[PDB]
């Protein structure tokens, strides 16, 4: 088996700048190495075969390069449709492996996320489940931390974090913190907060409320 | 003119079967090796199986042989994934793809494939209400298997929404949040309603979002 590994797992750049995504066979695999390309939600779409050669509609800023057991992707100048994944694949013997990857993503400039926080609506009250919800928006870079507090006690082990793709537009996160309750438990404590730090806050933000508001 | 339609996929119980389909189109189909990649909801791309141009040779990953069988029929410029003994770790995107000079030289859409235990279930839609900019949003809770799709506004709605990926929770249903943030000056002057849809449970669900 030819192991494929991909350098480095990912990598920010801005647009019109230059990266250089590598690949290393555990074996000699000649010239017969290939490269993908792939946009989150997306099917694939295959960009070099053979290693340096570019696959029908590809412009020329994508090139390959490379021989035995390294190989090379070069981006001359990445445009916004060139943020994506990138694999690398030998199929110089069965089976045919893959690279885990490099993540390619827009470097910009540091936003704070904007801050709210949602209390269990009462149409979910009424069912015997409470869901607390923390949403940081539109922020840059990806790193945050995000903390609850109720009723000044610090909790950990039952809140659940979900963060969305670089967005297309403004190159931004976004990011929900959902604190998972009984109806019970929840209705025993009385002041919500979730603390916010992100690098683009000069003070760490809070957002409470208080249950019966 | 390449075209590239996977078929087939479903939820399934750990241990059953499934056939794959995938009809291609636009290019000699016989000449050419076929191949099925698929790839799981968080990792990368792996190859699964091929099968040459005449039917004559056939190679697999080794996780699934015997397990799973490729075949073609140039009747039909069609390829087939026959997966039995199904896995949890087989769930995955299955996508079809001739080889050129490049293997997988395109790709079809791919086909959902799920395998678990767990009982297709529809999900609760939930107001995130609010209360410079505002923000407001639904909570899309307790469902199985992915995917669900959310709207806002049947479509009319699209700068400033964040519909973030599906976490399974602890009893085993995935749950998401979508939510958009507006001018507040609107909240008033534009109706907010998020639609919700589960095929795999024959669920809709439309949601206005107030105060």
């Amino acid at each position: 088996d030819i192991q494929m590994t991909q350098s480095p797992s990912s990598l920010s750049a801005s647009v019109g700048d230059r990266v250089t995504i590598t690949c290393k066979a555990s074996q000699n695999v000649r010239t017969v190495v290939a490269w993908y390309q792939q946009k989150p939600g997306k099917a694939p779409k295959t960009l070099i075969y053979l290693a340096s050669n570019r696959h029908t509609g590809v412009p020329s800023r994508f090139s390959g390069s490379g021989s035995g057991t390294d190989f090379t992707l070069t981006i001359s100048s990445l445009q916004p449709e060139d943020f994506a994944t990138y694999f690398c694949l030998q199929h110089w013997s069965y089976p045919l492996t893959f690279g885990q990857g490099t993540k390619v993503e827009i470097k910009r400039t540091v936003a704070a996320p904007s801050v709210f926080i949602f209390p269990p609506s009462d149409e979910q009250l009424k069912s015997g489940t409470a869901s607390v919800v923390c949403l940081l928006n539109n922020f840059y870079p990806r790193e945050a931390k995000v903390q609850w507090k109720v009723d000044n006690a610090l909790q950990s082990g039952n809140s659940q974090e979900s963060v969305t793709e670089q967005d297309s537009k403004d190159s931004t996160y976004s990011l929900s913190s959902t604190l998972t309750l009984s109806k019970a438990d929840y209705e025993k404590h009385k002041v919500y907060a979730c603390e916010v730090t992100h690098q683009g806050l000069s003070s760490p933000v809070t957002k409470s409320f208080n249950r019966g508001e | 003119e390449v075209q590239l339609v996977e078929s087939g996929g479903g939820l399934v119980q750990p241990g059953g079967s499934l056939r794959l389909s995938c009809a291609a189109s636009g290019f000699a189909f016989s000449t050419y090796d076929m191949s099925w990649v698929r790839q799981a909801p968080g990792k990368g791309l792996e190859w699964v199986a091929t099968i040459s141009s005449g039917g004559s040779y056939t190679y697999y990953l080794d996780s699934v042989k015997g397990r799973f069988t490729i075949s073609r029929d140039s009747s039909k410029n069609t390829l087939y994934l026959q997966m039995n003994s199904l896995r949890a770790e087989d769930t995955a995107v299955y996508y079809c793809a001739p080889t050129t000079v490049v293997p997988f030289a395109y790709w079809g859409q791919g086909t959902l494939v799920t395998v678990s235990s767990a009982s297709t279930k529809g999900p609760s839609v939930f107001p995130l209400a609010p209360s410079g900019t505002a923000a407001l949003g639904c909570l899309v809770k307790d469902y199985f298997p992915e995917p669900v799709t959310v709207s806002w506004n049947s479509g009319a709605l699209t700068s400033g929404v964040h519909t973030f990926p599906a976490v399974l929770q602890s009893s085993g249903l995935y749950s998401l949040s979508s939510v958009v943030t507006v001018p507040s000056s609107s909240l008033g002057t534009q109706t907010y309603i998020c639609n919700v849809n589960h095929k795999p449970s024959n669920t809709k669900v439309d949601k206005k979002v107030e105060p």
